[PDB]
RNA sequence: UGGCGAAGGCGGCCCCCUGGACAGAUACUGACACUCAGAUGCGAAAGCGUGGGGAGCAAACAGGAUUAGAUACCCUGGUAGUCCACGCCGUAAACGAUGUCUACUUGGAGGUUGUGGCCUUGAGCCGUGGCUUUCGGAGCUAACGCGUUAAGUAGACCGCCUGGGGAGUACGGUCGCAAGAUUAAAACUCAAAUGAAUUGACGGGGGCCCGCACAAGCGGUGGAGCAUGUGGUUUAAUUCGAUG
């Protein structure tokens, strides 16, 4: 929701206010439905890939 | 026609079509105009512009009811999101409110199978 | 990479009934323990019975596309099923592919849930427990890796393996309403089957780059008549070779 308080503004200003409920990325979603499986398998991944990242980020010479 | 000055416009981005339903804001409809029925099909439907024509096309048959300050509703995922918004700026009409109509379950109905394609 | 549960599993909020874990403190019992053949119970999803319910989804099925075909993938529909009650079934990559219990053996960084102290002198800091995540040392391991939550060092007990196919099949028994489960061969056949890792090659995997590779242009070939070569055919012979 924006309250146009010009029109530019307001127009990014919702974007913003809808990326920030989470909106779209509810849509897509919720547009096929995850097997419950599929959804853990990611979320793992993701928490792994995510340290994986961080503790080799942290053991980040190259010249 | 009853002559309105505040109204309603509703988008509705799909990610095929785009539907813009203007109405007054007890949300009887006066006017409505989709990129489907404005000229494109197929591929074109899905895209910001054709959508923009709908805007255009609705917009330029609100004037009839003499339409003035709109509340923009836009409802759904689609290309036709922002240029529809842009298309009732750029057609005169004041803009109020941009509200977001989007309608999501609180966890509710198994959604379609995934398209293994 | 929060929590709880033996595992399966468990997600709005409220109440009622109820299991377990953990910590602190004091008191108690006095080895009452550990493991377990057989046995018993619990056990995802699908399925089965009876009776309900049926929004959404969707085996089957129908139609539409795609295609050489398309009994598929895709689209439009759609029934059983999915949900409830009460039974049945007893199986899953039921997985950590890792039996249970016990003790011991360097560390680092986290999460979570108790407890004590300090000055809460200011959200904190320091102890002390439970559970959990990750990285690594010794050691172990074919290697990959495991690494105080061991795949290390030992002990108790149980389960199980003994080349690949045949075959988790047949027959028999048991169990089941059924589906089928469970127990479980042999003939015959092969000289392997297999694990991990290595180097390549390949991928309608990823990243990054180059060439008149494409794009941008310009002029061609393909069409005509001739020239020339090849094939084919013809010929007594149309010598032989060169063939993306």
């Amino acid at each position: 929701v924006v309250k146009v308080r010009p029109f530019d503004v307001a127009l990014r200003r919702f974007k913003r206010s809808c990326e920030k409920a989470g909106i779209l990325s509810e849509v897509r979603r919720r547009e096929h439905y995850e097997k419950p499986t599929t959804v853990r398998k990611r979320a793992k991944a993701a928490a792994q890939k995510r340290h994986a990242k961080k503790l080799a980020r942290e053991n980040a010479r190259l010249y | 026609r009853k002559q309105v000055a505040d109204g309603v416009a509703h988008i509705h981005a799909s990610f095929n079509n785009t539907i813009v339903t203007i109405t007054d804001r007890q949300g009887n409809a006066l006017a409505w105009a989709t990129a489907g029925g404005s000229g494109f099909r197929g591929s074109r439907k899905s895209t910001p512009f054709a959508a923009q024509v709908a805007a255009e096309r609705c917009a330029e048959m609100a004037k009839e009811y003499g339409l003035k300050n709109l509340e923009v509703m836009v409802k759904g995922p689609g290309p036709g999101r922002e240029s529809t918004v842009r298309a009732l700026n750029a057609a005169g009409f004041r803009i109020t409110n941009i509200v977001d109509a989007t309608p999501i379950p609180h966890n509710g109905c198994r959604p379609p199978k995934k398209r293994r394609v």
